[PDB]
């Protein structure tokens, strides 16, 4: 029943896969990456 | 042995059920209360004979 775009969908996975890595879910994900400033403001830039 | 054994933490499996209900409602197509968000249909009767 439930309709979407594929805009949308590809921006879902993407925060869920940015969500999974970020807490450690994911194992081997690269530390120095994970400190930009775009993910240090994760806080604010999870929501559109 | 003849001794009692130690029980689960009742807050951690409610909050197992809470997800799973919220998820099963969010998949489903449903409010958060389980009232459907879509409008059925009648199938009107074809007429007698």
């Amino acid at each position: 029943a439930i309709k979407t775009t594929r805009l949308a969908e590809a921006i879902a996975g993407i925060q869920l896969y940015i969500n999974r890595a970020l807490n450690r879910i994911e194992p081997n994900a690269r530390a120095d990456v994970s400190t930009r400033q775009f993910f240090t403001d994760w806080t604010v830039n999870n929501r559109y | 042995v003849g001794l009692f054994l130690p029980e689960y933490n009742p807050a951690l499996t409610d909050y197992w059920q809470t997800l799973r209900l919220r998820l099963f409602n969010l998949r489903h197509n449903l409010s958060i209360d389980g009232q459907p968000l879509s409008l059925a249909i009648y199938a009107e009767p074809t007429d007698p004979k």
